[PDB]
């Protein structure tokens, strides 16, 4: 919540230059990516989180359960903080590394 | 997660697309600019 | 930039077949016609 | 996917989304049924020896 922006994501150190009197920072969407700190003025930027889903790669039930994961153009060496797999149960880790 | 999504217990072979199923609920901040712009409050309560 | 914004649940996923096999399809098309 | 395009993540938005239900299963799979047939039209078409 930042100046009266409502919105939820997480927030990383930017590199996009603003004016002095600029404040927000909209995309093509027309929505809110780049918020100034009010108190500290550097710039911050928003990213989503929580990729939405994975493809799975499974034989029928009949033979076997054991099944491979796909993994949408991410390069894989983020990708156990891509998915952020620290929260995950150990069932999901075998599957990120 | 796909017999989840798919809402039945055999899946047969292919490629599918999950949904996400996963959570991990989190806190919340609030920045806005700082106080300072106080007011003469002290003035009108403390007086002689 | 052309896909950045549009992660908002859109992706543009590539086609099965990459356009060096199609090449080979159409080379293979050019060589058996003049033969 | 409806779960981010619709509105992005939060937990009360799909928990609402869940009573209409559905229509993003009939949307997704309308989409994808649209994908497989692009790649067998690209298949028949030039694979044919
Ligand atoms: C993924 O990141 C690593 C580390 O920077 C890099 O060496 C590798 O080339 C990257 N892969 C692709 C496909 O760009
Ligand atoms: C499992 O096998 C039986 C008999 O071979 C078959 O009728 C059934 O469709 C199979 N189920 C799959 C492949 O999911
Ligand atoms: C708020 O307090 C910090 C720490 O004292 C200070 O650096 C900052 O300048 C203050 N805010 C403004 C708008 O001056
Ligand atoms: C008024 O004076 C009292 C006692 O001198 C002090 O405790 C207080 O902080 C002052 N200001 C206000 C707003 O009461």
């Amino acid at each position: 919540n930042f100046n009266g922006l409502k919105g939820t994501g997480v927030l990383t150190e930017s590199n996009k230059k603003f004016l002095p009197f600029q404040q927000f920072g909209r995309d093509i969407a027309d929505t809110t990516d780049a918020v100034r700190d009010p108190q500290t003025l550097e710039i911050l930027d928003i990213t989503p989180c929580s990729f939405g889903g994975v493809s799975v790669i499974t034989p029928g039930t009949n033979t076997s359960n054991q099944v491979a994961v796909l993994y949408q153009g991410v390069n894989c060496t983020e990708v156990p903080v891509a998915i952020h797999a620290d929260q995950l149960t150990p069932t999901w880790r075998v599957y990120s590394t | 997660e796909t017999k989840c999504t798919l809402k039945s217990f055999t899946v047969e072979k292919g490629i599918y697309q999950t949904s996400n199923f996963r959570v991990q609920p989190t806190e919340s901040i609030v920045r806005f600019p700082n106080i300072t712009n106080l007011c003469p409050f002290d003035e009108v309560f403390n007086a002689t | 930039l052309i896909c950045a914004q549009k992660f908002k649940g859109l992706t543009v996923l590539p086609p099965l077949l990459t356009d060096e096999m199609i090449a080979q399809y159409t080379s293979a098309l050019l060589a058996g016609t003049i033969t | 996917d409806c779960t981010m395009y619709i509105c992005g993540d939060s937990t009360e938005c799909s928990n609402l989304l869940l009573q209409y239900g559905s229509f993003c299963t009939q949307l997704k799979r309308a989409l994808t049924g649209i994908a497989v047939e692009q790649d067998k039209n690209t298949q028949e078409v030039f694979a044919q020896v």
